[PDB]
Parts: structure tokens; sequence; C-alpha cells
DNA sequence: ACACACTCTCCAATTCTCTAA
DNA sequence: TTAGAGAATTGGAGAGTGTGTTTTTTTTTTTTTTT
């Protein structure tokens, strides 16, 4: 009734109902899968009670939407330099004081494909990052090879914006200055944080390869790491 | 010479692999439905027959495994005496 | 040598000067031209260069010289205008032989360098060379012809007529006829230009308008307007209508002909009857457009393409697949056909017509062309006073012409006459269909006998020697004269007709037709099914019928049906439900439920009734799932009863005797 | 000359 | 010398056609 | 009406060739010699 799209969940209330106190564990095991899970049960659920209460509201705008959960108070918070190598792709939490946000940067996330002799179009799934391109233009009397090509500005985009976390006085070691880390935020949560403000976070703690140069496939031994938020408080 | 071509042939169809897996288990596999949907029940029947074509040959998309079938299907005598084997089955 | 060549060419320019110019004493800024001399000797001799050498040495060179030094553009249109405009004015009053000459003469050149152009492999490699280039001057010729004073060249070409009609046809000398012929081959090529089509030598797999011509200088819009003003209707509609009285109609009713193929083709009846306007149905296609965009939604991630985690999938017999992505999780027939879209090969195909301009028998007709609102009333006043004057006498002469001279016939003249009766007799049965007003008696003359046997005749020839073009629009045209049967029975002879048309030697014709059109394009197949459809149906209501539907149902047919059917998302709304009409035939009525049992049907009707496919609301969805309910209820009686079909529904039918009766029922 | 027409050109 | 982009070549897989039972 | 023997057309396997790469401010915190 308020047209609103995202839902709080504090992970205390998962241990208190009897039936989903192994899906806390799972939970922070395995942080991309059972989001998923959750947000196609949200939505499901929406559709659910005005079918079944048979309300008047449009069930196309309702199938329209995107649903996401948004999980938090999670457990403990973990010191910033206490993050080690079997953390990765766990939840985590972490406090802290932000020092600057970069601007908004657009990310692609739908291809669009148009061929050069018969003007047959598509729509392509953009997915791990890879552009999948066809071999051929799919229209039956027009099977030719090299026969598609990209279109930048029909195309459909999202927000993304890079977050710069530092470390608070409270838990650096003796002796010390105190360390920082970055933060990868989407679409709502974008523009959300200032110069000075201190928050709480929750997010997966991902690691990712970097290449020797841009020519070639070949990468580094050591792994970049980040934080990929799904809250802030 | 270069590595010789794998191929879809009447030989992997006769393997117990095979056709007999289908009719040793097709009559437990599908089961229709009055109480659902043409649409449901439909889509119900496809579903054995892709997993079996893809453990016996996963070359190549369905549509291809089912149009590959007609040709070797209509031609090969030995295929054709396997399948007179099963109508007179039931003629027996 | 490239000398030679260019002394030809300079020859060329000299000629194209000594013609004359306009007056710098004339202080009017500008006049029009002003007059040479040689100048009889200048036109003889670049005809000379046409006839004599270039057609002799079968090149086009000389019209790249013509073309490079401008001459239709520059001096002809002036020439002609100046002497019919000369002309006019002492009309409005109310040596000059001479004058008249030189309008004759230019004339002639303007027919010869907008002749349209035809290439073979007999052709010259000079011609080869030549032809694409050539093809963006002529484009060029016609734009600039119908532009000059808002076309007024085109009443010289007509006044040159007039001459000609004036004075009674018992003194019309074969030197006068030809005036009366070439003023009407004239106006063929002036309709007939149109945008390249492009052509390589295929020695290798890897627009032609050029940069002073645009679409709307070329549409067959343009072309309604410049003659609705410049008064040529009114010249083919009398012409046509009197030509019974002693005309000689041998010189004429030809090249009348083709006027009337090459402007029908290229329109659909349907667009000159109705059934803000332009807004709603816009605004309409809008909401089509917005469920589109839903329906790609509908499979879009809400989180970015980098959260994405890893599925796992476990077969029986505990193996076990991987597939990536966060709608995978939650969807298996997504999964499962997002599984098989990752492998690489498809099995390579196969491929009917070629040699003429393009029409109906080799492009999809789902696309009309766009008239202003007084091209539209001007369009429909021509074609409808032609039907309601001209169209019986017409076809009368030139039916009565080509039973005695099929043997020579070429295959142009075929594609023409079996593509003016298809368009004329549709048009007038969905004219009197909408209103009372109009009446079919007008195109009664397509039905009496002579006519009959020759479409016939054509079809039977076109069939035997494997010419698949002809044989296509054959078809097309025997289609109506069956269609306009139906209308007549639906009020003697005509019974009559019918049953000298559904002789045993014509059922065993059109009974093959569907089977070889499995092989060939999307509209000959739809031509196939269409025909098919409007011939049972006449002989449904003959009441012999058993035996010739039975000639009908057999595994070739299905097969042309479902290879035409699987192509939905191209097709009309009205196909499919022609379709579906058929195998409830062959299912329902018949009873031949062993045709239907093979697979490749089973895959088609998910991917049509799918949330993918056929929309929601459009009619096909009732026919559709009324037929697949009753499909599966039969076929889940039938393989309970015998368990051998699951291998059964994989395969063709098998054609043993022993078995093989059993395997059918 | 393997001269050949762009036939399905048809947009 | 080590990944790449591009060119060249040969061989067999495939479909089409003709003949006789 | 099936099928099998011979000819023509096409695909892409894979082998080969050539190629590119390492490498005067202007603003702001701090030490030092100079009036
Ligand atoms: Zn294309």
């Amino acid at each position: 009734e308020l047209g609103t799209s995202n839902l709080n969940l504090d992970a205390r209330n998962l241990l208190a109902y009897k039936q989903t106190e192994d899906l806390y564990h799972q939970l922070l095991n395995y942080p991309q899968e059972v989001i998923s899970i959750m947000d196609q049960t949200i939505k499901d659920c929406m559709v659910s009670l005005i079918v079944d209460n048979n309300l008047d509201y449009d069930l196309d705008e309702i199938e329209t939407k995107f649903y996401k959960v948004r999980p938090y108070n999670v457990g403990s918070c973990k010191g910033m330099r206490e993050l080690n190598p079997n953390d990765i792709d766990k939840l985590i939490n972490l406090k802290g004081l932000v020092l600057r946000s970069t601007p908004v940067i657009p990310d692609m996330k739908v291809a669009f494909f148009k061929c050069n002799v018969c003007d047959h179009t598509m729509a392509v799934e953009i997915d791990r990052g890879v552009i999948q391109e066809p071999a051929r233009c799919e229209r039956i009397d027009c099977n030719e090879p090299n026969s598609m090509s990209l279109i930048h500005n029909r195309c459909s985009f999202a927000d993304k914006q890079v977050i710069k976390l530092q470390e608070t006085p409270d838990f650096v070691p003796d002796g010390q200055t105190p360390h920082s880390i970055s933060l990868c935020v989407y679409d709502e949560l974008v523009d959300s944080c200032r110069a000075g403000d201190r928050i709480e976070v929750t997010g997966t703690f991902r690691s990712i390869p970097i290449r020797a140069n841009s020519r070639q496939r070949v990468l580094k031994s050591l792994y970049k790491t980040y934080v990929d938020v799904v809250h802030v408080k | 010479k270069r590595r010789p071509q794998v191929k879809l042939t009447a030989e992997k169809l006769l393997s117990d692999k095979g056709l007999p897996y289908v009719l040793k288990n097709a009559h437990k596999r599908i089961r229709i439905s009055s109480k659902k949907n043409s649409y449901d029940n439909l889509s119900n029947i496809i579903q054995f027959y892709q997993l079996w074509a893809h453990e016996l040959f996963p070359k190549a998309k369905f549509k291809d495994f089912m149009k590959i079938c007609q040709t070797v299907g209509k031609t090969d005598p030995v295929l054709r005496e396997y399948r007179v084997s099963l109508f007179r089955d039931e003629m027996g | 040598a490239d000398f030679s060549l260019t002394v030809l060419r300079a020859r060329i320019a000299l000629l194209a000067t000594a013609i004359g110019g306009p007056d710098y004493t004339s202080q009017i800024d500008p006049p029009p031209y002003k007059l040479g001399d040689d100048c009889l000797a200048c036109l003889k001799d670049l005809k000379r260069w046409f006839k004599l050498v270039d057609d002799q040495q079968k090149r086009w060179d000389v019209a790249m010289a013509v073309a490079e030094y401008r001459i239709l553009t520059d001096d002809l249109l002036p020439i002609l205008i100046d002497w019919e405009n000369k002309c006019s004015l002492a009309a409005k009053l109310a040596n000059k032989a001479y004058y008249d000459k030189i309008a004759l003469n230019c004339l002639q050149l303007l027919v010869l360098m907008t002749w349209p152009l035809i290439v073979t492999e007999q052709s010259s490699s000079n011609q080869i060379t030549l032809y694409g280039e050539l093809k963006k001057h002529q484009l060029v010729y016609k734009k600039t012809i119908l532009s000059m004073e808002s076309g007024k060249v085109l009443r010289a070409a007509i006044r040159l007529a007039l001459d000609v009609i004036k004075i009674d046809r018992l003194s019309r000398t074969p030197r006068d006829n030809m005036v009366l012929k070439l003023v009407l081959n004239f106006f063929r090529n002036v309709i007939a230009i149109e945008p390249g089509e492009f052509t390589i030598n295929t020695k290798k797999s890897m627009d032609t308008l050029p940069p002073n011509v645009s679409m709307d200088d070329i549409s067959l819009n343009t072309v309604i307007s410049s003659f609705h003003k410049n008064k040529v209707f009114g010249f083919l509609l009398t012409l046509t209508s009197s030509l019974s009285k002693e005309f000689d109609q041998d010189f004429i009713n030809i090249p009348l002909l083709e006027i009337m193929f090459y402007f029908t083709k290229d329109v659909n009846q349907e667009l000159l009857f109705p059934r803000t306007s332009a807004g709603f149905e816009l605004s309409k296609l809008l909401q089509k457009e917005h469920q589109m965009r839903k329906n790609v939604i509908k499979h879009t991630s809400a989180r970015h393409s980098r959260f994405g985690g890893l599925l796992s999938i476990q077969t029986p017999d505990k193996t076990r697949l991987t597939v990536s992505g966060s709608q995978a999780l939650v969807d298996e027939k997504i999964a499962l056909q997002k599984l098989d879209d990752s492998k690489k090969w498809n099995k390579r195909i196969i491929k009917a017509a070629e040699g003429l301009p393009n029409s109906l028998l080799n492009s999809q007709t789902g696309k009309a062309i766009f008239f202003t609102e007084s091209n539209g009333k001007h369009f429909k006043e021509f074609i409808n006073n032609f039907i309601d004057s001209g169209f019986n006498i017409l076809l009368h002469s030139v039916t009565n012409y080509f039973t005695t001279e099929q043997d020579r016939m070429v295959t142009l003249e075929q594609v023409e006459y079996l593509l003016f009766f298809a368009w004329f007799v549709k048009y007038q049965l969905l004219r009197s269909k909408i209103d009372n007003s109009a009446d079919i008696k007008q195109v009664s003359e397509a039905l009496k006998e002579v006519t009959f046997i020759l479409v016939s005749s054509l079809l039977r020839s076109a069939y035997d020697l494997k010419n698949w073009t002809v044989t296509h629009a054959g078809m097309i045209a025997f289609n109506e004269l069956l269609n306009l049967v139906s209308r007549t029975k639906a009020a003697t002879d005509i019974e009559f007709i019918v049953s000298r048309l559904f002789s045993d030697e014509r059922i065993q014709l059109l009974s093959n037709l569907p089977k070889i059109g499995s092989k060939y394009s999307l509209q000959f197949m739809k031509s196939c099914i269409e025909l098919t459809h409007s011939v049972l149906k006449v002989l449904e209501q003959y009441s012999n019928f058993q035996k010739v539907q039975a000639n009908y149902m057999t595994e070739p047919v299905i097969e042309t049906y479902i290879n035409f059917l699987e192509r939905f998302r191209e097709l009309e709304d009205d196909s499919i439900k022609k379709v579906f009409s058929f195998f409830h035939r062959v299912f329902v009525q018949a009873k031949e439920q062993a045709l239907l049992f093979r697979f490749d049907l089973i895959i088609l009707l998910r991917e049509m009734l799918s949330p993918d496919g056929l929309d929601r609301m459009s009619r096909s969805r009732k026919y559709v799932s009324q037929f697949s309910d009753y499909f599966l209820a039969r076929l889940k009686k039938r393989l309970k009863k015998s368990p051998a079909w699951f291998v059964g529904l994989l395969f063709p039918p098998l054609h043993n005797s022993e078995v093989g009766f059993y395997q059918r029922y | 000359f393997k001269s050949r027409a762009l036939n399905h050109v048809k947009k």
C-alpha cells in the first residue's frame, strides 16, 4: 500500500522460530544463493496475498517490480585487520567511519544487438561480466555470420558506487595508524552516505584476481579483496 | 589423418543403455492428470525424453536429436527389424 | 582503348552542345533554352549510337556517356516542355511541322534511356560491370521527370497521343499506330523504375540510392500525385474503356496490361478500406510494446550480474550437472532450457525463384505502402472506375489472344497475366462483401470457359516442366477462381464449370501440390494451404467426397503443415485458424489419429502454448488449448492400451503389412 | 562468373 | 618466446541424383 | 516404393605465418640558511 520494494530482516528471528534454526547458519555460509531464494519467496507471497484475498491491486504491477530482502544484526562485529582467507564469500559485519565516495558509475545489465543487413534485433542477458554475442543472425532467411552488432545507448544499465571506509581508533594496534577497506554498493543505497559519517554495515567479503597487463589474460597470484554490502545502519 | 568425427548411430540406440531403457521405464516415468492443465501435462511428457536424450548422446540440441533420429530410423534395416519385433510382441 | 572510349564520350559531349542553348541577350534571368541546327542529325546520330553500336556490341557504355553529360535532364526535358507550352498557349487562343518532328524524336530517346534493365548469363561482361551504376542514374531520371514544373513533361507525351486519337482508325497507317504504342510504353517505365537490388560475385563469403535521391522522391505515393495533376488517369481510363470499338486491339492491349500490373503490385486491398484514429492505434501498439517489455522483465534478475551463485542439478542415477545464474536456482524450466542452449552445433540447412521484379511471389506482403488522403481517394477512384468500366473488355481481349499464342510465351507475360487476374477478382469480392452498391457482375468475365481453360493450362504446363515461379503464380490465380465460384453458388453453367474443374486428372494435380511444398520458401507453403482450404470446402458443399479426402491424408502433407506451422511468430492470426481447421479434419472427423503421434508436433504445442508465444488473449489460444486437451486425452488412452508406442513416438510409422495394420489402429 | 543477388535482403 | 590475429589448405561429411528390383 | 551406388558441394580442423611486448606551473607541510 506504500508502493515500496525492500524488507528489513534482523537475523535473530530465524533462531526464534523452530523450523529456521538451521537456515540461520546456511545464510552465513551461503549468502548468494540463500538471499536469492528469499527474494523469490517474498515476491510470490506478495502475489499470493492479492490473489487469495482477491483484492483490487494490479497483478501486472506487482509482477513488474523487483523485491529484495536486506538481512542485518547477523552477529558479532569483526575487526578489519582480522579478516582471513577462510572468510571468503561468507557474511561479515563492520563498524567504521566514512572517508569519501566516488561518483556513480554506470554498470551494464542487458545488451542490445541489431543486424547490419536485415535489421533484426535481439536483447541479451549479461552474467559473470561476459556478453554472450550470437554467432550468426538468428532470422531464418538471413542466417549469416558476423551479421549482428551492438548499440550502446539502447542497452540497459544500473548504478554502482564505491565507498571508502576507515578503521575506528578503538581497534588500532599499539604504536600504529588506522587502515581502510573499500565497499561496493548498488541501486537503492547508492548516494546514502557522506564524508565524516559513522556507520555499521553488513555484506559478503569477496576476493577477485587482477590482470598483469591490459593486452592478455595473464593474472597475478595475489587477489584483490573488498566488501559487497547488502545493508547499512 | 585428423581424428574421425563422432556421431549418433543405430548401435547406440540398440545398446542396453539405449532404447530398451525407455520401454523398461516409461510406464513408470510419465503421468498425466486431468487435475492439471494441458500446458502442465504437455510440459511433463517432454522431461523424461529430454533427460534420456542427453544421457544417450550429449552432442546436440534436443530438436537436432529428434530430427537426426528420423534419418537412421527410416533407413537402417536392423533398427526396423527391432521395431517390427516390438509390434509382433504385442501381436503375441 | 581508353582514348577511343573518351573520344566517343567527347563526340557525345560536343553533340550535347551542338543541340542549342538559352539566350544571353534575354535579360530574363533566366530565359528558357534556345534551339540549335544540325539538331535533327544530332538526335539521329545519338539514336544510331544506341542502336547501331551499343546494342550491336552489348555494352551500356553509350548510356554511361549520356549520363555523364546529363543529356536527359539538361536538354530533352526543356525541349519537350517548351514545345508543349508553346502549343498549349496557341491552343488557349483557339516549318511548324519541324518543331513537331523535334518533339517526336526527343520522346523516343526518353523511352530508350529509362528502359528497364535485365541481366543474364548471356549479357556481356561490360553490361554486368555497368549494371549497378546505371541503376543509380535511372533512379535520378525517375525523380527528375516527375519533378519538372510538377511533372509537366507528362502532358507532352499524351498530347502526342492525342494527335493519333484524332482521326478515324480506318485512316491509321502502321507508322501512325506506333505512336499510340510508344506513349503507353513510356508510362510503363516511369512506374517500373524503383530502388536497386544489390548483386555481387560469389567469390568469397565476406544501399544504392545516390546522394541526390530519397525515398519520398521515388515512392509509389509520389507517382500517384504526379499523374493526377498532369491528367494521366483520364487518358488510361478513356483509352481502355472504348478499346472494344475498333482501335486496333493488337497494338495497345499488352502494354496496357503491364501498366495495371506495375502499380497494383505492392498494395494490399485491406489498406484501401478502413475496416485521431492514428493516435488511438499508436497508443494501443504501445500497450503491445509494454507487454513485450514485461516478457523480458519476467526473465530478468533483481540483483546484479556478478552477485550470482552456482547451481548443481542431480539426475536419476545420481549424476550431476552445473549451471550458473540466480534465476536457475528457482526455475527448472529455465535451467533445462539454458542447459541445452550452451551447446555449440546446429545442423546446416537447405534452400527457388529468380529473374523478375519484386512482387507477391518472393516477398513478405505483411508490409503496406503509404498514402496521402488525397492519394488514397484518387487511387480508389481510378481503379474503381477501371473495374466498373474496363476490366471485362480488357480480359476478354487479352485472353483470346493468349489461347492462340500460348506456345510462344515468355515467363514474364505468364506471371503478369496471373497476377492481374488475381488482384482485380479479389478486390471486387472484398468491395461487394463490404457494400451493396458494388456488385459481382463487374468481374464476371473471369468465369467463362476459355479463361478457365487458360489458367488451367498455364498451371499444368508450369508444373510439368518444374518451373516453380510460374507454378507459384498459377497457384494464386487458380485459388481466386475457386473463391469466386463459391461466391456465385451462394446466390446454372457454374456447376458445369465445377464438374469440368474437378475431373479426376485435376484432383490428381491439386492433391499432389502440398506434398512438394515442404522444401520451398515460406510463401509457397502458404499458397498451398489456402488453396487446399478452398478446394476441400467447395467439394464439401457439392453435397465422391470420401475418395477425395482419403487422397489428401498421408505423411508428406502433414510434414508440410507442421514445417509451416512452427514459424508462427511471423504469420497472421488467420493462417493458424486454417491449419487447425485441417487438424480438426484429420484428427476428429476422419479419425486417422495415428498421423499426429509424432514428437516434433508435441514440442511445438509447448512452445506456442507457453507464456512464451501466442498471446494470452488472442483468439488463437482458444483453438490451440481446445485442440491439445483432446489430443492428450486420446494419447493417454492409446499409450496405456499398448505400451509399444513410447518407442513409436520418435519415429515415422512403419509400413510393414503384417504388423502395420494393427500399428495404425 | 558466379553473380548472385541478395534475394533474402527484405528488411 | 610467448599469446594472439589472421590466412591457407585438404579432406570427409553431407545431400542430391540416377538406376533397378 | 525402397534402397543403394556415384557425384557434387561445403566446414572446419588444423596447420601455418606474421606480429607485439621490456623501459612550467599550482598548492601545502617541513627543514634549513639567509637577512
Ligand atoms: Zn539478419
